């Protein structure tokens, strides 16, 4: 479907470069037209809005790219510039050529064709400085492509296996890269983003891609002097106890981050934090407390006579977990019945692997419950323990690389306490009353222990 | 309000000149056309239709369509003053761009919502919208096209009165015997907006052998590219609800 150069022209092609309302037919014989069929409608004795209808009413034309229903809002869609280059060419075409789209693309920002090769064209798009192109799947480039230009660059839903092809052909002019669902990979890759390549990055978005090192990129930027806005909230590097004020800190450049409002107190309370950087534990370090044990089901309800040769009990409820080594895993939670039954694990992990972080953080990560029930004979007698369980659920935690301190979310397997069985939990214990007279869920914390001022984000020297 | 009262004067020449003027004004900006509403000029504009000059005619229907061409309330409040069936009696006088300002107008008027194409089309108007399109050929046929295709996509009733009041045939007409570009654009436009609706509309617009027509004017590499957009646009939305199997047909070896 498309060489760069021909889905370039080929969209050209879509917009329509030589016909109505733009454009050239009849229609254009004393308005869209040179200048004799203009003239001579006055020079011979008027030829009035009578036109012959060689012409039409021009404000009609402009009408009905302004009709709420004949379609031309863009056509009736996207990239906003576009509907100025259908503009001009309502306003008059025949001047217009490739000469003049050649001299539009100051950016190129017109998205989606599924489309994967660079060619030459861009540089005969003598201005393009920026650009913003999102659903074709590039993979490595002809870097060659550049014109001594190129300032901005957004590539979401792009496949691509390093920067070094584009990078090592650079003009020194390169404000940002971005590449939002994409895959690129490392600490290294900072190199790219170094003074050889883009000494002039003022803005960033990262994410999708797995980028794994702050003080790795602050060697891209002690090398790219500029920055100003950015994505590291989205990538694995974010991970290290002190991101926020250590990137705020870090260099001469970025002078706000992440979303905030000074408003109140925080930036007397919080510059000064890379400093300690250069001491603290470096690494990425997570407290990750698992949760309390519902939809227990009362394997026992089942005899809610319960105290007899089995019927009788005593109970496991455990979590066993996907978390990242591929995966490692424990029986966490453990501990038995009451209609409501409190569990916790915690674990603390120091983690370096942080594209393999980043994927069970944001991918699907697996997670169980493990209940056992005793129903026992004094023998006790037990089946496993007895096992009666749900235990599958997929799981999310992207806030840690968002750069924020904490993730807690909350998993049912499903049901084996439903509300009846639940009504006749409390009916065990009111059955034993009676007889003496989430749906199976566990809470999940994971933190990377962040932090609230320049002096507590220095306690991750103790990481 | 000079060029207001300017109408008043028995001049025809001034007539014209100050209704080619409030058309060279309100063309602009809806509040240029808002402005010369306030100062009582649909009243007057109204007032002249019936008047039998070629030149006044043409500049007075020429204002109004450039007044009703801007926002809802403007065309709606231009029909208030009674002009019907008194603009579509001009689509039948010997002039060809008396005609062609009627359809425009007409064309301004029933564009933004359906409520005032239901009172054109109460009023008797489609028909003789499409009489004056079949009895006249060029650009004229235009705004009348667009029209119909506005009326067509703005509801089904609409529709309906558009297909019942013979609209498909004078369509295909357009689209084969029109050498225009952009006729035949508009023409393809209308019979999709036509074909968009139920079954019952891309069955009446079969009949009519059209599909086969767009079928071949969109495989054809002398046409352009609004035209070629616009007939699969058309051939999408019709063969979406077309239920008659030997039209459809040929389009499997096509």
């Amino acid at each position: 479907p498309g060489t760069l150069s021909t889905a370039v022209c080929e969209h050209l092609r879509k917009l329509c470069l030589r016909e109505f309302p733009c454009g050239i037919g009849s229609w254009n014989k004393s308005r869209f037209l040179p200048q004799k069929c203009r003239v001579w409608r006055e020079l011979v004795p008027k030829e009035e809005e009578t036109l012959v209808p060689e012409e039409e009413t021009v404000e009609a034309l402009l009408g009905l790219v302004r009709s709420n229903h004949s379609p031309w809002a863009m056509l009736k869609d996207a990239s906003a510039e576009d509907r100025f280059l259908r503009e001009l060419a309502i306003q008059n075409p025949l001047m217009i050529k490739d000469t003049f789209f050649y001299s539009y693309f100051r950016s190129l920002r017109v998205v989606n064709k599924g489309v994967s090769l660079v060619d030459k064209d861009l540089l005969k798009f003598l201005k393009l400085e920026e650009l913003v192109l999102s659903a074709n799947k590039i993979e490595e480039i002809d870097a060659n492509n550049l014109p001594p230009t190129l300032k901005v660059l957004e590539l979401y839903g792009n496949l691509i296996a390093s920067m070094e092809c584009l990078c090592s052909a650079p003009p020194p002019r390169l404000q940002h890269l971005g590449l939002g669902h994409n895959k690129l990979l490392g600490p290294l890759e900072s190199l790219y983003v170094t003074s050889h390549n883009w000494p002039q990055l003022v803005s960033l978005d990262l994410g999708f891609n797995n980028l794994t090192d702050l003080q790795n990129m602050i060697l891209g930027l002690s090398t790219l002097r500029h920055l100003r806005l950015l994505v590291l909230q989205g990538n694995p590097l974010s991970l290290v106890p002190y991101y926020r004020g250590f990137t705020i800190d870090s260099l001469a450049h970025l002078c706000v981050l992440d979303d905030i409002t000074v408003s109140p107190n925080e930036k007397h309370q919080f510059r000064g934090l890379n400093i300690h950087g250069d001491l603290l534990a470096r690494e990425a370090q997570f407290v990750v407390t698992i949760g309390n044990v519902r939809g227990v089901l009362d394997s026992s309800i089942l005899d809610p006579e319960p105290g007899p040769d089995g019927p009788f009990i005593s109970y496991s409820y455990y979590v066993t977990y996907d978390f990242v080594e591929g995966t490692v895993l424990f029986n966490t939670v453990h501990k038995p019945w009451s209609d409501v039954i409190p569990c916790t694990y915690e674990m603390k992990h120091t983690l370096k692997e942080l594209i393999r972080v980043k994927a069970f953080l944001l991918a699907g990560t697996t997670v169980s419950i493990v209940e056992e029930k005793i129903l026992s004979w004094p023998v006790l007698r037990q089946d496993p323990p007895v096992l009666t369980v749900l235990g599958s659920g997929l799981v999310y935690l992207e806030p840690l690389l968002a750069g924020e301190a904490v993730v807690s979310t909350v998993c049912n397997f499903g049901v084996v306490r439903t509300l009846e069985t639940d009504r006749l939990t409390h009916a065990r214990d009111s059955k034993k009353v009676k007889k003496s007279l989430e749906p199976l869920s566990v809470e999940v914390q994971i933190q990377l222990h962040q932090y609230r001022s320049v002096e507590e984000a220095f306690l991750s020297l103790i990481d | 309000p000079l060029l207001v009262l300017c109408i008043q004067e028995p001049e025809i020449a001034l007539k014209r000149i100050a209704a080619s003027a409030l058309s060279d004004i309100s063309k602009h900006s809806p509040e240029l056309a808002q402005t010369v509403v306030d100062a009582g000029a649909i009243a007057h504009l109204a007032q002249m239709i019936l008047n039998p000059d070629a030149k006044l005619k043409r500049q007075v229907l020429s204002a109004l369509s450039q007044i009703a061409k801007h926002s809802v309330d403007l065309a709606e409040m231009v029909v208030e003053a009674e002009i019907f069936p008194v603009v579509l009696t001009c689509l039948k006088d010997k002039d060809e761009y008396v005609k062609k300002n009627a359809c425009t107008l007409i064309r301004e008027i029933a564009k933004h919502t359906p409520e005032l194409s239901q009172l054109i089309v109460n009023a008797g108007g489609v028909a003789a919208v499409i009489d004056c399109i079949g009895s006249c050929k060029g650009n004229i046929r235009l705004p009348g096209i667009m029209m119909l295709g506005y009326v067509a996509a703005h509801s089904e009733n609409l529709a309906m009165a558009v297909i019942i009041s013979k609209g498909v045939p004078q369509l295909s007409i357009c689209l084969s015997e029109e050498p225009e570009d952009h006729i035949k654009a508009a023409a393809a436009w209308a019979l999709g907006q036509l074909g968009r609706h139920t079954p019952e509309h891309a069955r009446a617009v079969a009949v009519t052998n059209t599909l086969p027509v767009l079928l071949s004017l969109y495989m054809s590499p002398e046409s352009s590219e609004d035209l070629q957009l616009k007939s699969k646009k058309a051939i999408k939305n019709i063969l979406q609800k077309c239920t008659y199997l030997p039209a459809l047909e040929p389009f499997l070896y096509d």
